[PDB]
């Protein structure tokens, strides 16, 4: 499903981002 | 997914883990 | 697609380069 | 495109997964 491909994607990325902001070193 | 956050993202964050970077 | 690869791909690269240091 | 970004963005996401990709292990 398209939506959820994106909506997923982004879930994926924010918190692939969220740790790696997270890691703050 | 294909049209916003493409594969190429998840391709390039898979092959990052693949390198061993994590 | 429009608006291809998002300003948040670019946060995480930067806050996976600082993470990384390297 | 007219959004800005996008070209650079996408030449970054190609080059860096290409390099990585001749990472190779």
């Amino acid at each position: 499903n398209l939506v959820s491909g994106l909506i997923e994607a982004r879930k994926y990325l924010e918190q692939l981002h969220r740790k790696l902001k997270n890691c703050k070193v | 997914e294909n049209r916003e956050v493409p594969p190429g993202f998840t391709a390039l964050i898979k092959t990052l883990r693949k390198c061993k970077i994590i």
